[PDB]
């Protein structure tokens, strides 16, 4: 009942971010979302006086019938020194290594509690209308809204209270929150995890807070690592499949120090013919055999920088599979990695492309405590229409859209 | 008389104060008419005199066309000290995407702003002076009660009391379609007509008791309403009349009004073209200066001359029936498309010309028209069109495949109509046995600009080219042009040029640079082409031997 104060950083107005159109199914189910949210005092409508703006979307988590996912990005970056320094949630290393990881949304905690009254007018929406035919229905949130990097913040203490119980009763049990997030691992069996994560519901529903109803929110990062660049292994190479060798390991000599071409292209001199087949040297197999045991030892040197962003690029690979790689200095990767799933039928490139940016913002929160911004290969204006499509994720990432390609792409097959 | 419409709290931004702007003399006859003015609007409760301890002021200015003057107030500098407000009617509705309606009537809220009050604490500030004669006795005090003509937040706050006043009224009629716009009303119907009328007047009667006045049945326009550049009729609507000018010169500032007439018009008026007459305005900025029409881009005003001869109306939208949009290829990287739900009328038309970048083929310039669509579609009638396209299947699906980003493509049908979408070339995925090797390569020289592009092949074919005005991007796109010059059907070359191959590996059928499309004339001839790459200077084969020739 008592409200915390909230401040934007110094200097800094708050956002004013154009509202995106909508389709008509999505402007109703934002309506009726709405409607209801103001019947339950969450929100009330406001007037001209407040210039403010955040983009609102509609999206659907697997039920009957549609939930709300408000872009506080800017809203974020403008309340930054309030949630990152003065109540940071700090961040512990463990988690990754755990064998199962489990994430639990627990964004509706945030609804009892009110919003300091001063800071409401920052956290106005807009629900648009078909064609400008009548303004757009101008909201303002009063209490706690999901997706504030505030609201967790706020609710830092009444969270550490309420799972108090539950770590002292299980000391090995990793707890990290992320935004309207928790992440819990553990080491256990995956029929004993899943009852801890059951036991820990009930922990959270006796107290007052609810919670959803292999895969999915299951993760298990103990078999994630860093993915290793391999070479073809062939029994006949033609000129044209040593071009190839002799070209990725001159692309592999800029990550690792100690790759040696000389032998492999001593093999092809003189001007041959592409398809001709060339037998490979004593002197060349045994230098073959060296890159491949260079590339089989970590890059050293690389480490992670928490004054830096995180960047995150991806290559379409055709056949359902998706490459992306983490990083914060050019060619210094923090993590590589791999994406692929197989169901013709209902799958579709911006349907891998977005469970891809899904997973690897997942992987990073688990890792880093902190979303990459993504180098997404497709065109601005067609991501922008169809990401809400499919996004399950109650956070949203920094991305930008890169225009060209690159031959890097069998570089990272 | 205090007004019953609830006022919107209003604050200064952070940090400054109101204005102090002192007033400037004026001449008698416009301070005789301003106080005869300033006397009407203090009996209607509009302004009030107020003491001396107000600081503020505001300039205040008087002038006349009718027979009556009126009272000009320069608000620039309390707008500046004014807080923001919530941005208004920023986008209009697009009339594509309006309902047929059987009656439309607009009613103009006369005096619109001062019949809506403002915030008592923001009055101060409003403070103006009408100077006393030679400056000898005090000047008259006034200040605002309502939101005045000029001020910042006057537009916003006028329409969200508009529809907190109208709200009621349209809870009462579910069967009323009211748009506001500015200080204008639009209402539509479908009753018949003698209840539709009965209707507008219990609205005009409804506005009349919050101080808002209407047209009598008397003096409310009738069809056309001209608003926003369009004309709009309750079953049909179209563009004001387009007058392209004809004249003997033509400078920067003629053509770009001409681009934007055009570019107005094409929203309904089917095949309008403009990639000659913007060709024209590329790099330069000189509003006056004379620019030569091309060739091209006479013929192409002629072309759109021609299309602008006779009238064009579009229908409106009727949600019980499917969407369609179909697009057609007009050449020279410019499409153009149809959005209908019945054949003979359109909802509206348009184009799409733009070229991403310095090339590109028609799969992705149709593929960014559909984009451009969705978008459009999605705005207007909240959903996605059905497509009705000039490609088959197996182009798209062997396009989007194997193209390098990620596309989505909706449900379509192939319409026949010529000129088809099609894939002119597809570089093989493997080496061609059989097939003479090229290992090309170029050099120039970054002063000179002199350059050489040749080849070496297999067979110990050895050529070099002289090249003038060149770069070594250039030398490499014209070596790969070479060994196509001087191969068979079948082809393997071998380049070290990254660039070279990105373009080539893109499978472009237009381009800015003449190279481009030579080199695309003579891939289209082929049969069979392997582009392959290879590091430069790193022992491999043929390319440091064709590496040594053109270095020299
Ligand atoms: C300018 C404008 C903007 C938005 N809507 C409309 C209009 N004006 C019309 O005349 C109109 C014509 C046909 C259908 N709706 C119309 N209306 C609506 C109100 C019934
Ligand atoms: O690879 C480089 O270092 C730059 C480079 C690019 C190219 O397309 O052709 C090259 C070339 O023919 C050279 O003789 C040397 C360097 C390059
Ligand atoms: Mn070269
Ligand atoms: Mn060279």
């Amino acid at each position: 009942i008592e409200t915390v104060p909230v401040k934007l950083k110094p200097g800094m107005d708050g956002p004013k971010v154009k509202q995106w159109p909508l389709t008509e199914e999505k402007i109703k189910a934002l309506v009726e979302i709405c409607t209801e949210m103001e019947k339950e005092g969450k929100i009330s409508k406001i007037g001209p006086e407040n210039p403010y703006n955040t983009p609102v979307f509609a999206i659907k988590k697997k039920d009957s019938t549609w939930r709300k996912l408000v872009d506080f990005r800017e809203l974020n970056k403008r309340t930054q020194d309030f949630w990152e320094v003065q109540l940071g949630i700090p961040h512990p290393a463990g988690l990754k290594k755990k064998k199962s990881v489990t994430v639990l949304d627990v964004g509706d905690a945030y609804f009892s509690v009110p919003l300091d009254e001063d800071f409401r007018k920052y956290t106005a929406f807009t629900i648009p209308s078909i064609n400008n035919e009548t303004p757009g229905i101008r909201y303002q949130y009063n209490v706690l809204p999901q997706g504030w990097k505030g609201s967790p913040a706020i609710f830092q203490s009444s969270m550490t209270k309420i799972l108090e119980p539950f770590k002292k009763q299980n000391p090995d049990i990793v707890i990290y929150q992320y935004m309207d997030d928790l992440y819990v691992g553990s080491d256990l069996e995956i029929g004993q995890h899943r009852t801890k994560i059951e036991e820990l519901r009930q922990h959270l529903l006796r107290w007052g807070l609810t919670t959803p109803d292999w895969m999915g929110y299951e993760l298990h990062p103990d078999k994630w690592t860093v993915q290793p660049i391999v070479l073809p292994e062939k029994d006949s190479w033609t000129v044209n499949d040593i071009q190839k060798l002799v070209g990725k390991l001159n692309w592999a000599s800029q990550i690792y120090p100690g790759i040696k071409v000389r032998q492999l292209s001593k093999l092809l001199r003189g001007t041959k013919a592409l398809t001709e087949v060339i037998p490979l040297t004593e002197e060349a197999e045994l230098e073959l055999a060296e890159n491949r045991e260079i590339l089989k030892e970590p890059v050293h040197g690389v480490y992670y920088d928490p004054s830096k962003d995180l960047i995150a690029e991806i290559q379409k690979q055709g056949q359902g599979q998706w490459t992306y790689q983490i990083y914060q200095e050019p060619f210094k990767n923090l993590k590589t990695g791999k994406y692929a799933r197989m169901r013709g039928a209902h799958t579709n490139d911006v349907k891998q492309l977005t469970e891809a940016v899904q997973k690897i913002t997942t992987e990073s929160i688990v890792i880093w405590g902190k979303t990459p911004k993504f180098k997404l290969p497709i065109q601005k204006e067609t991501w922008e229409t169809w990401w809400t499509e499919y996004w399950q994720a109650t956070w949203i990432p920094e991305w930008e859209f890169v225009n060209t390609p690159p031959l890097v792409k069998l570089w990272y097959q | 008389p205090i007004s019953p419409i609830e006022t919107v709290p209003v604050k200064l931004k952070p940090g400054m104060d109101g204005p102090k702007v002192k007033q400037w003399p004026l001449t008698e006859e416009k301070i005789k008419a301003l106080v005869e003015i300033c006397t009407e609007m203090e009996k209607e409760g509009k302004i009030s005199k107020i003491g001396p301890e107000n600081p503020y002021n505001t300039p205040v200015f008087a002038i006349k066309k009718s027979t009556k003057w009126r009272k000009l107030v320069d608000f620039r500098e309390l707008n500046k000290r004014t807080q923001d407000f919530w941005e208004v009617q920023l986008g209009i509705p697009h009339p594509a995407g309006l309902k047929k309606k059987k009656s439309v009537t607009v009613l103009d809220v006369g005096d619109a702003y001062f019949s809506v009050p403002l915030d008592e604490d923001f009055r101060k500030y409003t403070a103006f002076t009408i100077p006393s004669i030679n400056n000898e006795t005090p000047g008259i005090r006034y200040q605002y009660n309502v939101l005045p003509q000029g001020w910042k937040g006057s537009p916003a706050i006028f329409q969200s009391s508009m529809t907190k006043i109208l709200e009621p009224f349209a809870a009462q009629n579910p069967d009323i379609v009211i748009y506001q716009y500015m200080d204008d009303l639009y209402v539509g119907s479908d009753l018949e007509i003698g209840q539709h009328r009965t209707k507008i007047e219990e609205l005009r009667q409804h506005l009349l008791r919050w101080g808002l006045t209407t047209p009598d049945k008397k003096h409310q326009k009738e069809p056309p309403f001209l608003w926003m550049g369009y004309e709009l009729h309750p079953d049909k609507w179209t563009v004001q009349p387009i007058v392209l000018p004809e004249k003997d010169s033509w400078t920067v500032n003629d053509i770009q009004k001409l681009v934007g007439k055009l570019n107005w018009a094409s929203q309904i008026y089917p095949g309008i073209k403009v990639r000659q007459l913007s060709k024209l305005l590329r790099g330069t900025k000189a509003l006056t200066e004379v620019i030569p029409l091309t060739e091209e881009a006479e013929l192409e005003l002629a072309e759109n001359r021609e299309i602008l001869k006779e009238p064009v109306h579009g229908v409106y939208y009727d949600p019980s029936k499917d969407l369609i949009a179909e697009i057609q290829k007009q050449g020279q990287g410019q499409w153009t498309y149809q959005i209908y739900q019945e054949p003979f009328k359109n909802l509206k038309t348009g184009k799409y010309a733009r070229m991403r970048g310095a090339h590109t083929n028609d799969v992705k310039q149709l593929t960014e028209a559909v984009q451009k669509i969705t978008t459009e579609s999605i705005v207007i009638w909240g959903k996605t069109p059905k497509f009705k396209l000039p490609i088959q299947k197996e182009t798209w699906e062997t396009w989007w495949t194997e193209y390098w980003q990620a596309t989505w493509i909706p449900e379509w049908e192939f319409v026949n109509t010529p000129p088809l979408v099609k894939l002119w070339y597809q570089l093989e995925k493997e080496p061609i046995v059989g097939a003479e090797t090229f290992y090309v390569d170029g050099a120039a020289n970054r002063e000179t600009k002199l350059g050489k592009a040749g080849y070496v092949t297999n067979k110990g074919r050895q050529k070099v080219v002289p090249l003038t005005n060149t770069t070594n991007q250039k030398t490499e796109l014209q070596a790969i042009y070479l060994a196509l010059q001087d191969s068979g059907l079948e082809v393997n070359i071998v380049t070290d040029s990254q660039y070279a191959l990105g373009i080539i590996q893109a499978q472009p059928d237009k381009s800015e640079s003449e190279l481009v499309n030579q080199i695309i004339e003579q891939l289209i001839k082929k049969e069979k082409v392997y582009l392959a790459w290879v590091p430069a200077h790193k022992g491999i084969g043929g390319n440091e031997q064709v590496d040594k020739l053109v270095s020299a």
